[PDB]
């Protein structure tokens, strides 16, 4: 079928999830997550520099 | 449409004698799977041992 589940969000701790469909053995699939990272979307708004005095 | 009705006058040929058939025993028939609208839908399992097989 079209299953739908909820690993958990702590990579590395396998999810195990056995779908049973009409005449097939449980598909256990494993799910395992790596690198989910946020990246914000962000604006500069500074240039953070230090200042020349031209005397 | 509708349904055809038919006599079937059959051969004797076709009638093989079932004292000369060979007997099975003990059958158990056990229904794995079934789907409630597809075509072949039921898997059934005849358990069933052959004293006589064929």
């Amino acid at each position: 079928y079209e299953h739908t589940a909820i690993i958990p969000n702590q990579v590395g701790f396998p999810y195990k999830a056995h779908v049973a469909r009409e005449g097939y053995s449980p598909l256990t699939l494993q799910m395992q997550v790596i690198e989910t990272s946020l990246e914000p979307t962000l604006n500069l708004e500074y240039i953070t520099c230090d200042y020349k005095t031209k005397v | 449409v509708g349904n055809i009705p038919v006599s079937m006058d059959i051969a004797d040929s076709a009638f093989t004698r079932l004292t000369d058939a060979p007997v099975i025993s003990e059958l158990t028939c056990t229904v794995s799977t079934c789907t409630h609208s597809s075509d072949f839908g039921g898997i059934a399992v005849l358990s069933y041992k052959v004293e006589k097989s064929g």
